[PDB]
């Protein structure tokens, strides 16, 4: 079940940025669920949401851009503007969006696992990463690449933890053809072999040997492979045997 | 472009406004032309499914093709000969057969978009949000304004109706069918068909393949399961800035007839589809086909056989012309509902300002 | 915040204030309690007293229609933008505000409407509508050249009430029957009907007929006429010969009986189309063709 506030507290504030999904439109203007605040319904009326054919659009799945007039903190009703947002911190609303979005991405898989209540895991999250650092992505992010988050709380799953973090962390293949002449042959193979390794080398029939060799940042893969091929040139030529790279 | 004229057939004594005859069957086709263009015409010269709504949303298909195959060029600019093939295409069109309202309202839009954006901008960057406009004009324009037209449906429909139509009136059809499957209910619906046009049966067979109790009928009688009806839609194309109709075969017929017994009839239609040019009377503008439709004893449509029917000019004078757009009248339909919900067709013109 | 109080209030009422007016400013005065600016409280309440007034009404569209026109003001108001609490208080200030716009209106249609009357013409008021009578006394205090004609109207004995009233001022008055009227093709002079709804174009609402009437005029090509005041505008169209929401049931085909139990069943409700009419009748300058249904496309954008 999809529930549970992105921030802290369950009502919005004022002058506070909220991303709105539409439903429905006519009669009021948009009784909407948030993305931003909550899945309980906020609306605007017709006059706040435009500006400059306006009936013609806006109806499931579009998006909607809201800064939070009022709110009433008893029962809980909202209200919004679109109007009032300006096109200068509208590119960094949606940065904030997406991050939140993503934030909520990563807390599935302690849903799905231990088969309890998503807003308590959701809280059990929040107290570490949303609390004292501000936004969580980047926490998440840190924690990754350096472990400093994680430190504040017990964890009651740690193997979805470790899940987790695996979530959140290119093979390339060479030929090689062997027929030799010469007195020794089964060695110099095996010197062969040596020389072109280091990661997964596997072995298929009998003329091809297939090595795969690992990636560290894309572009990177002939600066091993040509000179292990060199090696094996070296090798062969000296004895009395040939070997063929196509 | 290619050829031209050479064709049989008389220019008629009785009703030339308009001329009548084409490219059917291809020889020396010019290099810069894009063969699906080429498809639909040969598709439109013999075609029974598509009429009005679903064409203009080909045509557009097509543009967005053509539009993602081509790129600017290092001599000719973005606006040097676009506008220019566009002319073109629309003459190879007007050749093939006559074209709608919508079709041409589309054009102009098409011609605004490329005014509006500069040559100055990257262009890679320009088709790719010009692309994705195309799109969002598409999904409200036409799939938005069909909602709509649903949604106008559901208010004003009575719990379970019997329901009258003809032609192939893709929009309606549509909303039978949701009434039938999605909101589920009671769908007697009536449709009649006429000799050279296999739409109405079509239509049924459509009905059929989604499971809906459909009535089948001729010219001969309609008022043989009137004499009962109760609620009744009407074939649409386009509409005029007078309050009046330019539809399909013995629609106004129809009309006609529910005037004159018990209940008057209504149409919806799309916030794209009206014009500002006007007319009044079947003789302005007739949209015309080559009289064969009826050589064929018929049945199917491809048949060929050997019998008595094919006496164009062989015997001492003959003629054998028909019509397929006819006028639709005013007084009788009183119901118009579009991307601006409710309203009369005599305020004919009263979202033209607005739009 | 209570409406089924203030309808079991007005009925029979009328007179002085009109019926819908009293329901308009029992609306206005609900508005200024919960605060128009919250929007998500507000609108919420509106809607649920709209649907609680639809649960009270048997036999109207016109309360409801009043309410969307109140309801579309207020959309209006809000468009300054600027500063909130003027706009709060404009909204408070339009409810007794509504009212004396009554009396203007009254006023100018006692200037513009007095322009018709003409050597010897017959004048036949169809319904029940105060404005078309005070047109009508006003005519009377005017003196040009006239006779006003009573109806056997039949829902709660309205026609003999308007009878009754016409009496009071001394005009010599003979009746017609809902049946009888067929008679009438060119002596009756022109054919007047008041209203109590008036939709997108030539759609009005009144009483146990008026659909006949129209169709009688347009057989005898003669003049039909709509009369009102202001505060009566809706977003209504039919499909079928007439479509309306009903608490008496069309052609109810009453059960097997011998001592009598329930018979009273038809169309209690009628309208007429945009043919029939030749002139509207308000008191919003000079407007006639199709005005209104122009009026409610500005309004509503939808």
């Amino acid at each position: 079940t999809s529930h549970c506030r992105f921030y802290e507290n369950k009502y919005p504030e004022i002058d506070d940025i909220v991303m709105v999904n539409v439903q429905q439109i006519a009669e009021m203007g948009a009784y909407v669920k948030l993305l931003e605040y909550d899945n309980i319904e906020g609306m605007i009326l017709l006059s706040e949401l435009s500006r400059r054919s306006i009936q013609k659009l806006i109806r499931v799945g579009k998006n909607d851009v809201a800064v939070v007039l009022r709110v009433d903190k008893e029962k809980g009703y909202i209200d919004l503007s679109k109007r009032r947002v300006s096109s200068e911190d509208i590119i960094k609303c949606e940065e904030k969006y997406q991050k939140s979005k993503t934030v909520h991405s990563i807390l599935r898989y302690c849903a799905e696992k231990f088969q309890i209540p998503l807003e308590e895991l959701y809280k059990t999250i929040a107290w570490p990463l949303s609390r004292k650092f501000g936004h969580a992505y980047e926490a998440f992010k840190l924690s990754i690449i350096d472990e400093t988050v994680w430190e504040g709380i017990e964890p009651p799953s740690k193997d979805v933890l470790d899940e987790l973090k695996n979530y959140i962390s290119v093979k390339i293949r060479a030929d090689v053809e062997v027929s030799c002449f010469s007195y020794e042959g089964i060695d110099a193979i095996k010197d062969a072999l040596k020389s072109a390794e280091d990661v997964k080398v596997k072995l298929v029939a009998a003329p091809l040997y297939v090595l795969t060799t690992q990636a560290l940042d894309k572009q990177k893969g002939i600066e091993q492979l040509e000179s292990a091929i060199e090696k094996i040139t070296e090798v062969i030529t000296k004895y009395g045997g040939v070997c063929n790279i196509t | 472009p290619g050829i031209s004229s050479v064709i049989p057939t008389v220019l008629e004594q009785s009703f030339d406004n308009s001329s009548l005859i084409s490219v059917k069957e291809l020889l020396l086709n010019k290099d810069l032309i894009h063969p699906s263009i080429l498809l639909l015409t040969s598709h439109l010269a013999h075609y029974k499914i598509v009429g009005s709504i679903p064409r203009c949303i080909a045509m557009l298909e097509v543009f967005q093709i053509v539009i993602k195959d081509y790129q600017t060029p290092k001599g000719t600019t973005l606006s040097r000969n676009l506008t220019s093939y566009l002319s073109h295409q629309i003459d190879l069109l007007k050749k093939a057969r006559p074209l709608s309202v919508t079709m041409g309202n589309a054009i102009r839009w098409l011609k605004q978009e490329i005014s509006l954006i500069d040559p100055s901008t990257p262009d890679k960057a320009a088709k790719k949000d010009l692309c994705e406009k195309i799109g969002q004009f598409a999904k409200e324009k036409i799939e938005l304004a069909d909602q709509l037209i649903i949604d106008n449906a559901s208010t004003q429909i009575e719990e379970s109706t019997t329901i009258v139509t003809y032609g192939s009136s893709k929009v309606l059809t549509e909303l039978l069918l949701h009434n039938a499957i999605s909101l589920k209910k009671n769908i007697k619906v009536i449709v009649v068909d006429s000799r050279p046009l296999f739409e109405g049966r079509k239509m049924a067979e459509t009905l059929r393949n989604a499971g809906v109790n459909v009535m089948y009928a001729l010219i001969t009688s309609l008022d043989t399961i009137f004499n009962d009806v109760d609620y009744v839609f009407l074939g649409a194309h386009s509409i005029l800035s007078n309050g009046f109709l330019y539809s399909r075969a013995g629609t106004a017929m129809l009309a006609m007839s529910a005037k004159r017994r018990n209940i008057p009839v209504l149409v919806c239609c799309e916030s794209l589809k009206f014009s500002q040019r006007v007319q009044l009377d079947s003789v302005t503008f007739n949209e015309l086909a080559d009289p064969n439709d009826l050589v064929n004893i018929d049945y199917e449509n491809p048949v060929e056989r050997r019998g008595n029917k094919g006496a164009l000019l062989n015997q001492f004078i003959k003629e054998r012309k028909f019509e397929k757009k006819k006028l639709a009248m005013e007084n009788k339909p009183k119901g118009n509902k579009i991307g601006g919900k409710k309203g009369s067709e005599g305020e004919s013109k009263d979202a033209s300002n607005e739009e | 915040f209570n409406i089924t109080e203030t309808y079991l209030r007005f009925l029979e009422e009328d007179t002085e204030m009109t019926m819908p007016i009293a329901a308009i400013e029992a609306l206005v005065t609900l508005l200024r309690i919960k605060t128009p600016e919250t929007a998500a409280e507000m609108i919420n309440t509106i809607k649920s007293s709209t649907e609680e007034l639809i649960k009270s009404i048997p036999n109207s569209v016109s309360l409801r229609a009043g309410c969307d026109i109140f309801m579309r003001f207020v959309l209006r108001n809000l468009h300054l933008y600027g500063d909130w609490e003027n706009c709060k208080q404009h909204l408070i200030e339009n409810g007794q505000l509504f009212v004396s716009r009554a009396k203007k209106s009254r006023n100018k249609i006692a200037e513009i409407g007095v322009d018709f009357i003409a050597d010897d013409d017959i004048i036949l008021v169809h319904g029940y509508s105060r404005a078309v009578f005070s047109l009508l006394n006003h005519a009377a205090n005017k003196f040009i050249r006239f006779r006003c004609v009573v109806t056997e109207s039949r829902p709660s004995k309205q026609g003999n009430q308007l009878y009754t009233l016409l009496e009071q001022k001394g005009i010599p008055v003979t009746l017609i029957v809902d049946s009888a009227v067929g008679a009438v093709i060119d002596k009756v002079d022109k054919v007047f009907v008041g209203a109590e709804g008036v939709a997108e174009s030539g759609g009005i609402i009144n009483l146990v007929g008026t659909y006949s009437v129209g169709v009688l005029a347009h057989n005898a090509r003669k003049p039909f006429y709509v009369v009102t005041e202001s505060h009566k505008f809706v977003r209504m169209f039919p499909l079928s010969s007439d479509d309306l929401p009903m608490a008496g049931p069309p052609l109810d085909f009453t059960r097997r009986t011998d001592d009598l139990e329930d018979a009273l069943r038809g169309p209690t409700i009628d309208y007429t189309a945009q043919e029939y009419i030749t002139a509207l009748i308000t008191d919003l300058g000079v407007l006639t063709p199709s005005a209104v249904s122009e009026e409610l496309i500005k309004m509503w954008y939808d």
